[PDB]
Order: structure tokens, then C-alpha cells, then sequence
């Protein structure tokens, strides 16, 4: 797998999103700001900040077809950003009605609603009313017992998966009338009203990541125990066909993405994207996409003269501290499609706590 | 940040700690008019400094306040330091610590008046006086070596082993580029050309800086020039008349290797370097020979590093590798190494501070800057 | 004064460990009998000089619960005694043939051993820790951090 | 120093490096605030089980761990009363500098000689492999540091004895 | 733009201004006036300073100004500087001719009468407004909630004030001032940082520690826990860079600064803090309405924005009912319901509610005090504006 | 605090940019209105306040009279820089040459171009120059009567010590 480092951000990057044309990306720095980056030849340039949040921004997402950015923060708010004709962005506060921080945000596949995970034991499913010119929030709350660490939407607009700090992965209906048309019958159910519970799958550690299969017929999720579990449902009120856990030898995956119906890429505290492959008969960790998993006299500049004396003075010796062998130098926080049709992701991007934004080609 | 001011005998070199090179570099000169100032107004001044003196020089007596590394005129040295801070760097000196420099074996009073003027005239928050050859070793990326530094007024050798200086083995020689300029005036007079004034001394300094070089074997070069046109070449004066010179191009620099050409009874710069290595303890000599570091503008001659290596190889035993380190930036190595030092975090504790000077007087420099 | 009165402990009851970890589907006397069948096999395997099979049999079941400290400490006494009687050259060949769940149980019980040096020899437990982590990787410790508190 | 300490410091290194999978996490009990959860303990689902690594009854680590924070606490060799005084005072100078060693606590947890708190922010803003290298290099050297201090104390007791007894 | 009534929250720390039906301030800026100064400080030709400079023009340039505040504790201290704010507000912020306009003004509930009188006089006799209404600031914060009952507590820069409302009746005998707010917390941060050897005595530096407080301070939920994180740990330590470029270190002062709202004795006041001031107010209401006041404790104003303040306030009222009503018996504590209302927009709830009320009375021309009524009755024209 | 101009209490005073062209006692040619010879004017005030005012590091300007007192205060610091070691006669000719030579007005290298207004028209610039040249010639001539009060061939050290006391850290 080829990798290219697109940019190095000055501060940590728990989330990023590209637009549909991959011509700009938005990223959450560790502050209350969000950074918008545009192309600059083969490089990238900081086009503008957003700074409407009061406390640390936790997550950000960019809607492909409708070209809107949604942002979430420890200030308990969300803002939706929409493009004006003159090229500036219109902010819009969304009243999430959360008692604690917003922790994670995702746009729905039809982009008519988004969901915000929280530390408040609830998920704010947010949709727009043209009759009021308001974004309004519905709380999913019945089975959720702790911080929601991650969200994913089923390819049908109704079902929401959630990874939770109570060591469970939930599948919940986020069906909203006068936004959704009725969902088709599925392996998760057919009688599917708001906050109906399709699964409460267990984990060995906090569920950092969740992801539906490209067909929607299975859920992968990743735990803080350094495992990926893949769940194949049977029917409502019935146990799964298979509930396959693969246990990794590395530090935990924080993020997770189906490459196709039979393969998953995952990454996290191991600093490296891994590939898992399988089906309802069994799953295995099959490759590491970073070759760095294998642990792989002339004139001298003023900045080398000065830094070797600063290293002798501040540290033990002149010798510079070496890079980690992986491309990411710190945990890789998010893992997102970049190229190929849905069901056949050909390339994906990652961003990390080291501020690298990196493109990976399978 | 802190200022680094390498106020040398011939050029002031100044700038900020952590900068790649000095951003102020100008003649260490004050000029004063020697003629009848007849036109009223005309933008005239009582005196001129640096490049302003060097460009007006046809009507000025020029004088350096510093000779042989010692300040001889403090009123003109304050005029030069004022020009560094207010005209050339454009800073408040009361906002910035200043790293100053001097040659070893200077008068004690030079360090004292230099600290006094910095704290009492320029109102500086903190200052330090570094030995110029110790600064030049940081600019080499080295913590052991012998530094041969030669400026405008002084040549000195300082041996350092693993960050320890050997102060008994330090050599000074009051012969450098100004003595070579005076000798070039004395020998240009033999080919037909008289340079006499303090302004004409700057023309022959400019001849020295681009015509002169060091011969690898002086008696062969002297015989080659005595028997061919091939060593001869020319220079154009401000007046547009042309000067041609031959053996004067290598006879001038040879005074560093043969000080008897200017009547001095001293070893040349090669043998003074060897005598400094031989004053050091026997185990350190091998690493000093492998680390002869050249510095200052009087080391900028073509062929001087090849000559210095040839001459030291004849003095040392043949059983070991003599290496001469002559960087192309060695014109500024004292300033470069001052900008390294002034940017280190332990050095931030080594400054003489304003409060500490006010409590102790100018003698504080002798018990803090070594 | 009011500032020090704990209202949160009665107005908002926090999650218990059994809300995070599923309840044990066996009674205290049922697990105590199951371990009391295994400890004699583990002791007997030392006397025949087959301490490797002593661990492989002892490791086939593990007690857990805050109601079973007496039989958990008896199982830990047998576990440290078995690990102390395996030869240090056999460890690499045994660890590579353990399942991920047997490895998870070994690295969990060497951690219970390392918590009590006045009872247990740390020198052999640290030798086992080096070899189990070298062969099976860091993720086996990550599974112990994430593991149940009443193991 | 690490021939006798090698098995122990390998177990400490491996489990401290497993434990530092830290993350940004805001409080579930207080709004618009984040806290190091290992240090407050008010929400138990985001605490990981506390692990003890030990060489000896006297030479021990406690590793306490959470979604956004690790607390690491150590008992160090003190085989005589001179070492009990010398260790206690050396740890007090070292914890008195804790703002400049950003991962130190200002106080040890009870029954431990020194303690460290590594938070999410330290794993974001510092090289976390160099944080665990500093912890293990501290554990490798502190016994040699303290033994050298009791040599300096012996050497001074000789200085005052010889100075006193030579002026009769 | 529009012929609508103008609404002006002329607050002690910030002016906020706009019109009826505005969902947010049209402009908001510091209620400050600046005079030219030189101060052994940086100077450049890239700016020009006029003999009076105010609001955003002063705050962006304050290194060059003697900064003064026309207001303190919710009252105008200097009307000559307040005239310069109002000139700026109308003529070069809104860019409006006031002649014959109707304006909604705001003030806290227990001011001197001379404040409202000379403020209404100024609207009629400098600006020539055709009518005025002056509203109690905390009843506007209830209009922003769309709400008719609850106890509304507004904490700004100058004063913290409380107004119980039940079924749209305002309980005027229960309204009160806690004379601690955002300026007392900022003066306390200067005092706490002075124990750390920092200095902020220049009139321009008060806005620097205001921005530092507003960025780094938070309300401790549990004092012995924040004291433990403060005394046993370095985790509370934070760096702040001043507009000078100087860096300062701040630690316990982050929770110790806003604690003067909950413990006023820290700033020398003998009054009870927020929770006990709100509890003593609700517990003085009649038995039939106490539940409705506890089920809607509405926070308002910028000094309600400290991180954890709603959490601490709710806890500390449950904890104070447990001491003073239940006498330490746990058995009934779950039955006590309190709800702090803590909206995102609440720094501006007075403006946002003024923009609602100014629309409700825009067509009712008799509701405003008129210029023609002011010029025949004088100050007795203001007797229209409630009891 | 520092000492402000008593002439800030004057009203309807002539002005250029935002300098006040205050009544001036002088024998030099220029636009300034003749003051009373019997009373203090801005130059008796400016020299009388200077050696107190040059120690303060904070000053709030009440109007155009203080902008005039400040320009004078900065020019006394220039004069005490120019005067050192001279005879009284050499000092009169040197400080008149200083007063007369081409200087920056506000609105042009002027050190306080943020606190002073540019000239209000192309003609206001000429009346501002012709006032400031007359003012600073008189200010130079008047200062010399104080620094050479007790002796005539050397400037009084009790005035030369303010030569580095840079008012508010500003200079012309
Ligand atoms: N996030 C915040 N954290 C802490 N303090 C804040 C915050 N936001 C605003 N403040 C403070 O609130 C005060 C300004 O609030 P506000 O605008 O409501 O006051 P005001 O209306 O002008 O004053 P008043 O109502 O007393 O007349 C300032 O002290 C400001 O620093
Ligand atoms: N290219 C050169 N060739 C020969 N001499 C040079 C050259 N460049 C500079 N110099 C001489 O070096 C002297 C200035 O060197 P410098 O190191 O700046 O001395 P200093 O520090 O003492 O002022 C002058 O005599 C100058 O003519
Ligand atoms: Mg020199
Ligand atoms: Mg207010």
C-alpha cells in the first residue's frame, strides 16, 4: 500500500473531513478553532479558521452532495456551516440540548440529518425544519449508559450504530418522520421507529469505533482491548449468525473503515493502518499497510551547529531523537474514504495526534 | 533574543542570537572632516561612522577607536556602539542582552570600561564578554581543537580540549590585517605608487582583500614572479588610474609566516600554532593537530590553509594527520559562534545582569566572564 | 456548612462493575468445587515432572468474583507454584502453542502474582512476563488493563 | 543500571507503554470541563484495572490507568535509615520541580515514594516513547544516585573528623 | 434598514445594540471610553488617535489609550463619557438618526432613581427619541426563554441580580442584588496573580485579564477535589500569552477566581454567594410557588458562562436544601427537583428578550414614555414604567 | 502624576493640525501672537516643567496646549543633546542652527504621528512650519539663559544630566 503525507498541521488532529472533490479539507485542531485547508499546487494552504465554539472542538464532518460542515465541541454545541455565493461560510448554532460535551458527529447518507454523540448518556439526532428555519434535535437515550465515543450511519438513512464507553456497541433506529421515507425491511428489522434497539453487542474494552458493511448487512466495531469484532445479525429478537472477534497483538484501534464487503482497514494507538479480511465463516488480520511495522561526511548548516549545542545543553548529547518507523508519530485518530465507489474503497485518508494528514492507496 | 556584537578591530559585526549570519557589518571607523566647510547647511555633520565614513573618506581623517584588540578611544567607541544599536540594528539596547567579545590577554580595564559603558551609557539589561576563539569553536561544531583567529589588529591561538581551555598555552600576536595593510603600503611604494593618508589606507586594504594570496613555497613563487609576467595583475583606483602588482601579492601575506618583514621578533602564525599545541599536555596534542580551526578575515587569503597545513606538517612528527579546518564562512565564525552561545539555555544563567552590576560595579566581569 | 455534604452519591447512583461486566453464571460453591477438582491435578503434575501439562490443565478454567477470594488465592498459589516449576527453556515453545485466551489468562495471573511479593516469587513471574510479551506482543497486556476487576 | 533491574524494568516499560493509550475525554459529572479521570475516580467505566509490577516487597510500581490519564507510583529501595532519609528528601526536591518535569505529581500517593501523572495532553504535546524512557531511566539510575549521596555524606563526616581532630 | 424600535442593552461591561425582532445583537462592544496617552510603550504611524475614542475603536487600540468605563455596578458613574458611548452607538455603529425613533433601554432592579431619570432625559434631550421604555434586565432574560415563570438570575460585569417571576407576575419584594459580578472576579484575578508576582495596574491591562479570565477560569464543582488537583498535581497549570508577547503561568487561580461568586468573602463582601442568594430568595417565596421557581432557575449574563457554573449551582442548591430543609436526612432528597436553565445564548438573553419585548409593544404607541409626555410631566412621565 | 500646561485652561486659541499656536513672548519673526512680557507663557512653562516632566513614564494629553508643551519638551531634550561642552555663544549659534534646520512636522519621520493630526490643508502645513520654527528658535534661546545662568563658558551640569532623560521614551 502506497502512502503520501498531504500536510503536517501545527497541532493535534482528532478529526478531518475532505469535501466531495477532495480540493479542500476541514480539521479540528485541539483548540476551540477549526482549520479549513485548500490545495496550493501539490501542497496545502490554511484558507480560514472557524472559531464560533467556546471550548475544545471534538469532531467535525463535511456533507458531500450539499457542501455543509458540521462541528461539535466540549462547549455542548454544534454549528452547521453553509457556503455563501461570495465564498464565505455562514455559521448556524444548533441547539443540541446536551447536558455535557458533544464528542462525535456524523452526517447521514442522504445529508438531511446528522447525529451527535455525547458524554450526557444520549445522542442528539439533528434535522432541519423549513417551517421554522431551525435545526432541531431528538435524543436517542433508552439503552445508552455512558459517553458515546463514535457513530456510524447504515447505508439506508435510518439506522445509527454507536460505540460506547460502557463496553457496548449499539444499533439504534434514528428514523425521523417528515425527513425519512419508510425504511425497507432489513436483517436489523422492519418495524423500525425512533430509538428502537436492533442490537446491544458486547466488547472487551470501550468501543472506540463502529462501522456498517457497505451493504449494511453486518457491523464491525473496535474495542480498547485491541480487538475488532464483526457482527452478522439474523433477525429482530434473534441472536447473530456469527459474532467474530479478531484479537490484535498491537495497541488498540481507534478508527475503522470497510474497504469492501470482505475487508476492513483499522488504525489507532498502533500508529499504523492494518488490513483485516474475512466473512461470516471467519476474519483475520491479513496485512499492515505501513511498511514501518517492520521497524525500517559533508558541509553542515548553522541550524545543525546550533541545534547540536542546544541538544548537548538541554538533553544528554548532540544526537537527535529518532522518528518512529511508522509514518504517523502518534496515535491515528480518524480513518476516512478518499477514492473509489462505495463498496470498493481504493484509497483512504487518516489524521493523527501528530498533526499529519496522510493518504493511503490499497 | 539577545544582540551579538563582535566589535573587532577593523569591522564591527553585529546581529541577533540564532541568526545565520551578522545583519550589521561595517568598518570600525569614525571619520572627521579635514577641510574648510564653506557651504552653509548641506547636510554636514561633526563626525561620520562606518559605511558613512568609508563613503565620504576623501574629505575625512579616518581613525579606528580600537587597535591591537584594545579600545584606545572610548568616546569614538561609544559613537560606534550607538551606530550599531540605533542606526545599523535599529533596536533599543535597554530591551536586549548583549554578548560582546574580546581577544585573550587584553588589559583588565578594557573589559571593565566595556561592561561599564554597556550598563551605564546603553542601559543594557544584561551582558557578557566572550573570548573570540572560544566562540569560533562553537561555529566549527567542535568541542576540542586549537583555534587560530586573526582579525584586523590581533592574531591569537587558543587550544581547547573537551570544553576545557588550557590558558597557559594561549598565544597572542599583535600582528594581523592592519599590519599587512601598512606593509602593503610600504612595498607598493617600491613599484611606483604612494598611499599615505588614512583614506588611501582603505584603498590598499581593498587591494589586499582581492589581489593578495599565500604562496605554498615562498622562494619558488618569488623566483617565478622574478622571471615571468604570469603572477602580475592589476587594480583600478577611485581616480580611474590603474595599479599593476606582482610579488607584492604574496610578499604581503608572507609577513604572517615571516614577521621579520615588518621588523617583529616572533614566530609566524604556523609556528605560534605549533608552540601552543606543544604547551598542551601530551595526550591532547593528537586531537589538537587534527582540529586546527582558522578564523577571522586575515585567514581569508587564497592558499593560506594549504600553506598552514604544509608548515605544521614539517613541525609535527610525520606519524599523525594534521588537518586545517578553514570554512568558507570563517570570515564570521566568532560572530556565528556568539549567536550559537547566546541562544543556549544554560548561557541564560551566565549573563551579568543589570541588578548584579548595580550591586558590584564593573569588576563583576572579571569574576563572571571567566 | 453545606459544601461538604455528598448529594451526588444518593441523587445520581453511578454505574456498578456488574453494569460493565456480565454476572458470573455459576454459584460460589459450584466454582469452589470446580477449582478444588483442578488444584490436585496441578499439584500432581509437579510430582511427575510434567509442570507444563500442570499449567495447561490448571489454565482450562479460572475463578472470578468478589465472593471467592479464598479460592482465587488458592488458585493463585497453585499458578505461581506451577510457573516456578516449569524450566525456563520450555517457556518459548509453550507460549507459542497457547491460544489468545490462555495467554490472556497467563498474563492476568502473573499480574495477580506480581501484586503480592511476600507470598509469591517475582523473579520467575518477571521471566514469564518477558517471554509472554516478547512472543505474543503488547496487546496481551492491553487485554489485562481492559480485563474484569474480579479476576 | 540494568542487569539486576532488567526483568523488572522490562515489565514496567511494557505495561507503562500499553497503559499510555490516552485520549481527550471531558467530564460526565461536570459540564464544559475535563479532568484526569484516574485522579478523580467519580465514573468507574473509564478506569482500567490497577496493575502492580514488583521486583521485591520493597521495590514496586502501581500503574493506575484511565481513558485520558495514567498515574504511575513507585516504591524504591531503602535498605537502611540513611537511605530512608536520603530517598524521601531527594523525591521532595524532584516533586518540588514538578511544573518543569510536566508528568510529575507534587505529592506521592500514600505508601509510595514518588508518583507521576501522564495525561492526554502530555501524550499529545510530548514524545510518549521518551516519557516512558524518562520513567525507566529514572528507575535505572535512582539507586546509584542515592548510594552516591551516602558516599558524599561519608566523605563529609571524614572532612569534619580530620579537620577537628588535627587542631589539637 | 428598518423603521423598528431600537433595543439597547447599555450594560456595565458591554453595550449590545440592534432592533425589535433581532435574534442576536446587531453590534456588541466594550462600554469603554479612551483618551490619548503616551506610556513608555510602542508607537507607529500606522494608526491615528482622536481626542475621544470609544467601544471597538478603543478596545482594538487600548495600548495607546487611557481606558475609562462610564458605568460601574449597573449605574452610570460619568454621563459625559456615557454621552460619548451613545453618540458612537447611534451615529457610527448603527449609523441612524434618532429623531422621533422609539428606544428600549435596560437596567438592574435596585438602581438609584437618578440613573433612570438622567438616562431618559438624555434620550429625549441629546438624541430626541420620540419615546422610551426602560426594562428590568432579568425580566428580559425570561422573555428570551419564551417563559412566564421561574427565578431568573443575571450576572454581568457590574452586578448579579435575581428576579423571581410566577405566572407572569414579577415578585418585586423578593428581587435582590449580589454586588459581586464579572468585574469583581477580574479584580480578584489581578489580586491572585499579584501573589504570583505579576502586575496589571495599567488601565489597558484590565481588558487583558478579562480575556484571560474569560479563556482560562472555571467553577470548581468540588472544592476539595480542585484543591487536590491544585496542591498534589500540576494538571491545572496553564500558560497565557499577553498582547505584549509576555507569558504568564496560572493554576489554582482558574478555579479560585470565579469562586468569589459562590464565596463573596474572598472579595471582602459579607453577602451570601450565588447558590445561597438564590436559595434564600426562592425559600422566601410563598409555599404554593417555590416548586415552580426551583424547576426553572434561569441563568443569564456573561458572568454565568464559567465552565461548570450550572453544575456547581444545581449541586449546591440540592446540598443547601439537604442541610436547611431536610436537616441531613437522605430519605427525601431524591424527591427535591431543581433545574438550572443554562442556554447557549444566555450571555445575550437580556438583549434577545429586549428584542422580543420591543416587538410586542412596537404597535402599542401608548406603552412607551413619549417626548411630548416627558416635556410636560418631566421625570413624573417615567411613573408609567412599573412600581 | 506629571505636570500639564496651565494654558490648557485657555479657550478659542489659534490652532494648526492639533498644535495650539499659543501667545508667545519672542523677538524672532513668525506667526505667533505677542504674549504679555510680565506673565509666564508656554516657553516659561515648558522649560520650568521639563526637568520634572522628563522623569515621568506616563502622560495623558488634555488638548492642543499639551501637544504643544510635548513638542517643546522633546525639543528641550534635543537642545540638551546639542549643547554639551560649548561656550554660551557657540551654543546660541549651534541651537539656532538646530532650530532652523529642516525638521519633520506631524503628518510627515515624525515620532508621534499617531497622537498628532496631519495639517488640515496644503496651506495649514506652511502655518504649522512657520509657527514651529519660531517657537523652537525662542525655546532654544530661552533655555540657554538657564543652562548658562551661573557661568558662561561651560553648560551647567545641573541641566546637562537631562540630556539622556528621553521624555516618555520618545525623541524628535
Ligand atoms: N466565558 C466567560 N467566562 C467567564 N466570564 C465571562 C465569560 N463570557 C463573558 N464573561 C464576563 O462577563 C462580563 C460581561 O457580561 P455581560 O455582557 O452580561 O455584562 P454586562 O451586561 O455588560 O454587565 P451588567 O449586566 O452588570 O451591567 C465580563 O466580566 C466578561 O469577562
Ligand atoms: N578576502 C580577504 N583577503 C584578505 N584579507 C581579508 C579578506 N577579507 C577580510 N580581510 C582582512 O581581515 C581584516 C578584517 O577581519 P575581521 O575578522 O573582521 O577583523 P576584526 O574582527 O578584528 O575586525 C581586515 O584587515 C581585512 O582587510
Ligand atoms: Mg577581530
Ligand atoms: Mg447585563
Amino acid at each position: 500500500a502506497t502512502s503520501q503525507v498531504l500536510h503536517i498541521l501545527p497541532k493535534p488532529s482528532y478529526e478531518h473531513a475532505f469535501n466531495s472533490q477532495r480540493t479542500e479539507f476541514v480539521t479540528t485542531t485541539a483548540t476551540n478553532q477549526v482549520e479549513l485547508y485548500e490545495q496550493d499546487g501539490n501542497g496545502w494552504k490554511h484558507a480560514r479558521t472557524f472559531s464560533d465554539h467556546d471550548k475544545i472542538v471534538t469532531c467535525v464532518d463535511w456533507a458531500p452532495k450539499s457542501n455543509r460542515i458540521v462541528t461539535c465541541s466540549q462547549d455542548r454545541n454544534a454549528y452547521v456551516y453553509e457556503k455563501r455565493p461570495d465564498g464565505t461560510w455562514k455559521q448556524t448554532l444548533v441547539l443540541l440540548r446536551l447536558n455535557r460535551a458533544a464528542t462525535f458527529v456524523r452526517w447521514s447518507p442522504n445529508e438531511d440529518k446528522f447525529a451527535v454523540g455525547s458524554g450526557a448518556r444520549v445522542i442528539s439526532v439533528c434535522y432541519f425544519e423549513q417551517e421554522n428555519d431551525w435545526w432541531v434535535s431528538k435524543h436517542l437515550k433508552r439503552p445508552l449508559r455512558s459517553t458515546i465515543l463514535s457513530l456510524d450511519w447504515h447505508p439506508n438513512n435510518v439506522l445509527l450504530a454507536a460505540g460506547c464507553a460502557d463496553r457496548k456497541a449499539y444499533v439504534l433506529s434514528a428514523y425521523v418522520r417528515d425527513v425519512d421515507a419508510k425504511p425497507e425491511a432489513s436483517v436489523w428489522g422492519s418495524r423500525l421507529p425512533f430509538n428502537t434497539v436492533c442490537a446491544e453487542y458486547p466488547s472487551g474494552g470501550w468501543v472506540h469505533a463502529v462501522g456498517f458493511s457497505p451493504s449494511g448487512n453486518a457491523l464491525a466495531y473496535a474495542g480498547h482491548d485491541s480487538s475488532v469484532t464483526i457482527a452478522y445479525p439474523s433477525a429482530p429478537e434473534q441472536p447473530p449468525r456469527a459474532l467474530i472477534t479478531v484479537k490484535l497483538s498491537q495497541l488498540p484501534l481507534r478508527s475503522l473503515l470497510w474497504a469492501n464487503e470482505s475487508a476492513i482497514v483499522a488504525a489507532g494507538y498502533n500508529y499504523s493502518p492494518i488490513l483485516l479480511q474475512g466473512n461470516e465463516s471467519g476474519w483475520a488480520h491479513t496485512r499492515d499497510l505501513d511498511a514501518g511495522t517492520s521497524k525500517t561526511e559533508g558541509p553542515v548548516s548553522f541550524t545543525a551547529l546550533r541545534s547540536t549545542f542546544r541538544n548537548m545543553d538541554l538533553k544528554g548529547s548532540s544526537q537527535s531523537i529518532s522518528s518512529l518507523p511508522t509514518v504517523h508519530q502518534n496515535m491515528i485518530a480518524t480513518l476516512r474514504p478518499y477514492a473509489g465507489t462505495p463498496g470498493n474503497i481504493t484509497a483512504f485518508t487518516s489524521s493523527g495526534t501528530d498533526g499529519r494528514v496522510v493518504l493511503w492507496t490499497l | 533574543t539577545a544582540l551579538v556584537c563582535d566589535n573587532g578591530s577593523g569591522l564591527v559585526k553585529a546581529g541577533f542570537a540564532g541568526d545565520d549570519a551578522p545583519r550589521a557589518v561595517f568598518p570600525s571607523i569614525v571619520g572627521r572632516p579635514r577641510h574648510q566647510g564653506v557651504m552653509v547647511g548641506m547636510g554636514q555633520k561633526d563626525s561620520y561612522v562606518g559605511d558613512e565614513a568609508q563613503s565620504k573618506r576623501g574629505i575625512l581623517t579616518l581613525k579606528y577607536p580600537i587597535e591591537h584588540g584594545i579600545i584606545t578611544n572610548w568616546d569614538d567607541m561609544e559613537k560606534i556602539w550607538h551606530h550599531t544599536f540605533y542606526n545599523e540594528l535599529r533596536v533599543a539596547p535597554e530591551e536586549h542582552p548583549t554578548l560582546l567579545t574580546e581577544a585573550p590577554l587584553n588589559p583588565k580595564a578594557n573589559r571593565e570600561k566595556m561592561t561599564q559603558i554597556m550598563f551605564e551609557t546603553f542601559n543594557v539589561p544584561a551582558m557578557y564578554v566572550a573570548i573570540q576563539a572560544v566562540l569560533s569553536l562553537y561555529a566549527s561544531g567542535r568541542t576540542t581543537g586549537i583555534v587560530l583567529d586573526s582579525g584586523d589588529g590581533v592574531t591569537h591561538n587558543v587550544p581547547i580540549y573537551e570544553g576545557y581551555a588550557l590558558p597557559h598555552a594561549i598565544m597572542r600576536l599583535d600582528l594581523a590585517g592592519r599590519d599587512l595593510t601598512d606593509y602593503l603600503m610600504k612595498i607598493l611604494t617600491e613599484r611606483g605608487y604612494s598611499f599615505v593618508t588614512t583614506a588611501e589606507r582603505e584603498i590598499v586594504r581593498d587591494i589586499k582583500e582581492k589581489l593578495c594570496y599565500v604562496a605554498l613555497d615562498f622562494e619558488n613563487e618569488m623566483a617565478t614572479a622574478a622571471s615571468s609576467s604570469s603572477l602580475e595583475k592589476s587594480y583600478e583606483l577611485p581616480d580611474g588610474q590603474v595599479i599593476t602588482i606582482g610579488n607584492e601579492r604574496f610578499r604581503c601575506p608572507e609577513t604572517l609566516f615571516q614577521p621579520s618583514f615588518i621588523g617583529m621578533e616572533s614566530a609566524g602564525i604556523h609556528e605560534t600554532t605549533y608552540n601552543s599545541i606543544m604547551k598542551c599536555d601530551i595526550d591532547i596534542r593528537k586531537d589538537l593537530y587534527a582540529n586546527n580551526v582558522m578564523s577571522g578575515g586575515t585567514t581569508m587569503y587564497p592558499g593560506i590553509a594549504d600553506r598552514m597545513q604544509k608548515e605544521i606538517t614539517a613541525l609535527a612528527p610525520s606519524t599523525m594527520k594534521i588537518k586545517i579546518i578553514a570554512p568558507p564562512e570563517r570570515k564570521y565564525s566568532v560572530w556565528i559562534g556568539g549567536s550559537i552561545l547566546a541562544s543556549l539555555s544554560t548561557f541564560q544563567q551566565m549573563w551579568i545582569t543589570k541588578q548584579e552590576y548595580d550591586e558590584a560595579g564593573p569588576s563583576i566581569v572579571h569574576r563572571k566572564c571567566f | 456548612t453545606f459544601r461538604t455534604l455528598d448529594v451526588d452519591s444518593i441523587t445520581e447512583p453511578v454505574l456498578t462493575e456488574q453494569d460493565i461486566f456480565p454476572i458470573r453464571n455459576e454459584t460460589a460453591e459450584q466454582v469452589q468445587a470446580a477449582v478444588s477438582q483442578l488444584i490436585p491435578q496441578a499439584r500432581s503434575a509437579i510430582q511427575t515432572g510434567n509442570a507444563l501439562q500442570g499449567l495447561k490443565t490448571l489454565l482450562s478454567y479460572v475463578p472470578y468474583g468478589n465472593d471467592v477470594q479464598e479460592v482465587r488465592t488458592q488458585y493463585l498459589n497453585a499458578f505461581v507454584d506451577v510457573l516456578s516449576n516449569i524450566r525456563a527453556a520450555d517457556i518459548p515453545a509453550f507460549v507459542k502453542e497457547c491460544s489468545t485466551e490462555e495467554i490472556d489468562n497467563i498474563v492476568n495471573f502473573i499480574y495477580r502474582g506480581l501484586a503480592n511479593p511476600q507470598a509469591y516469587n517475582s523473579s520467575v513471574l518477571l521471566n514469564w512476563h518477558e517471554k509472554v510479551v516478547e512472543i505474543s506482543g503488547i496487546g496481551c497486556i492491553v487485554r489485562v488493563l481492559n480485563s474484569r476487576p474480579d479476576l | 543500571m540494568s542487569n539486576t533491574l532488567r526483568p523488572y524494568l522490562n515489565a514496567v516499560r511494557s505495561t507503562l507503554t500499553a497503559s499510555l493509550a490516552l485520549e481527550e475525554f471531558s467530564s460526565e459529572i461536570v459540564e464544559r470541563q475535563s479532568q484526569p479521570e484516574v485522579e478523580v475516580g467519580r465514573s468507574p467505566e473509564i478506569l482500567l484495572k490497577p496493575l502492580v509490577v514488583s521486583r521485591n516487597e520493597q521495590e514496586q510500581c502501581l500503574i493506575e490507568s484511565s481513558v485520558n490519564s495514567v498515574r504511575f507510583s513507585i516504591r524504591i529501595k531503602q535498605v537502611d535509615e540513611i537511605e530512608r532519609i536520603l530517598v524521601r528528601k531527594f523525591m521532595q526536591f524532584l516533586m518540588g520541580r514538578a511544573e518543569s518535569f510536566f508528568i510529575l505529581r507534587r505529592k506521592p500517593v500514600q505508601g509510595y515514594d514518588i508518583s507521576f501523572l501522564i495525561t492526554n495532553y502530555h501524550t499529545e504535546e510530548m514524545l510518549k516513547h521518551k516519557l516512558v524512557d524518562f520513567i525507566i531511566e529514572f528507575m535505572e539510575e535512582v539507586d546509584a544516585e542515592i548510594s552516591e549521596m551516602k558516599l558524599f555524606l561519608n566523605g563529609r563526616a571524614r572532612l569534619v573528623a580530620e579537620t577537628y581532630l588535627s587542631c589539637f | 434598514m428598518e423603521s423598528a424600535p431600537i433595543v439597547l442593552d447599555n450594560g456595565t461591561g458591554f453595550v449590545k445594540v440592534g432592533y425589535a425582532k433581532d435574534n442576536f445583537p446587531r453590534f456588541q462592544f466594550p462600554s469603554i471610553v479612551g483618551r490619548p496617552i503616551l506610556r513608555a510603550e510602542e508607537k507607529t504611524g500606522n494608526v491615528q488617535i482622536k481626542d475621544v475614542m470609544v467601544g471597538d475603536e478603543a478596545e482594538a487600540v487600548r495600548s495607546l489609550l487611557q481606558v475609562k468605563y462610564p458605568m460601574e455596578n449597573g449605574i452610570i458613574r460619568d454621563f459625559e463619557e456615557m454621552n460619548q458611548l451613545w453618540d458612537y452607538t447611534f451615529f457610527e455603529k448603527l449609523k441612524i438618526d434618532p429623531r422621533g425613533r422609539k428606544i428600549l433601554l435596560t437596567e438592574p432592579p435596585m438602581n438609584p432613581v437618578a440613573n433612570r431619570e438622567k438616562m431618559c432625559e438624555t434620550m429625549f434631550e441629546r438624541y430626541g427619541f420620540g419615546g422610551v421604555y426602560v426594562a428590568i434586565q432579568a425580566v428580559l432574560s425570561l422573555y428570551a426563554q419564551g417563559l412566564s415563570s421561574g427565578v431568573v438570575v443575571d450576572s454581568g460585569d457590574g452586578v448579579t441580580h435575581i428576579v423571581p417571576v410566577y405566572e407572569s407576575v414579577v415578585l418585586n419584594h423578593l428581587v435582590g442584588r449580589l454586588d459581586v459580578a464579572g468585574r469583581d472576579a477580574t479584580r480578584y484575578l489581578i489580586s491572585l496573580l499579584l501573589r504570583k508576582g505579576y502586575a496589571f495596574n495599567r488601565t489597558a491591562d484590565f481588558e487583558t485579564v478579562r480575556e484571560m479570565k474569560e479563556k482560562l477560569c472555571y467553577v470548581s464543582y468540588d472544592l476539595e477535589l480542585d484543591h487536590k488537583l491544585s496542591e498534589e498535581t500540576t494538571v491545572l497549570m496553564r500558560n497565557y500569552t499577553l498582547p505584549d508577547g509576555r507569558v504568564i503561568k496560572v493554576g489554582s487561580e482558574r478555579y479560585e477566581c470565579p469562586e468569589c461568586l459562590f464565596q463573596p468573602h474572598l472579595v471582602g463582601s459579607e453577602q451570601p454567594g450565588l447558590s445561597e442568594f438564590i436559595f434564600d430568595t426562592i425559600q422566601a417565596a410563598d409555599v404554593d410557588i417555590r416548586k415552580y421557581l426551583y424547576r426553572a432557575i434561569v441563568l443569564s449574563g456573561g458572568s454565568s458562562m464559567y465552565a461548570g457554573l450550572p453544575s456547581r449551582l444545581e449541586k449546591e442548591i440540592k446540598q443547601l436544601w439537604f442541610e436547611r430543609v431536610l436537616h441531613g436526612d437522605p430519605a427525601r432528597l431524591p424527591n427535591f427537583k431543581v433545574k438550572i436553565e443554562d442556554a447557549p445564548r444566555r450571555r445575550h438573553a437580556v438583549f434577545i428578550g429586549g428584542a422580543v419585548l420591543a416587538d410586542i409593544m412596537a404597535q402599542n404607541d401608548h406603552m412607551w414614555v413619549s417626548k411630548a409626555e416627558w416635556e410636560e410631566y418631566g421625570v413624573r412621565a417615567l411613573d408609567k414604567l412599573g412600581p | 502624576p506629571a505636570y500639564h500646561s496651565s494654558f490648557l485652561s485657555l479657550t478659542d486659541v489659534p490652532t494648526t493640525g492639533n498644535i495650539a499656536m499659543l501667545p508667545l513672548k519672542t523677538k524672532f519673526r513668525g506667526p505667533a501672537y505677542p504674549a504679555d512680557e510680565s506673565q509666564m507663557d508656554i516657553i516659561d512653562e515648558c522649560i520650568g516643567l521639563f526637568r520634572a516632566n522628563c522623569f515621568f513614564r506616563n502622560f495623558e494629553i488634555k488638548g492642543p496646549a499639551d501637544r504643544t508643551l510635548i513638542y517643546g519638551t522633546l525639543f528641550i531634550s534635543e537642545c540638551l543633546g546639542r549643547v554639551n561642552g560649548l561656550n554660551y555663544r557657540d551654543a546660541e549659534r549651534q541651537l539656532n542652527s538646530l532650530a532652523l534646520e529642516n525638521f519633520s512636522i506631524p503628518g510627515s519621520g515624525f515620532p508621534l504621528n499617531a497622537l498628532y493630526a496631519p495639517p488640515l490643508s496644503p496651506q495649514d502645513a506652511e502655518i504649522m512650519r512657520t509657527y514651529l520654527t519660531q517657537f523652537r528658535q525662542e525655546l532654544a534661546y530661552r533655555l540657554l539663559s538657564h543652562v548658562y545662568a551661573t557661568e558662561k563658558d561651560h553648560p551647567s551640569k545641573w541641566w546637562t544630566c537631562f540630556s539622556k532623560r528621553r521624555f516618555m521614551n520618545k525623541a524628535l
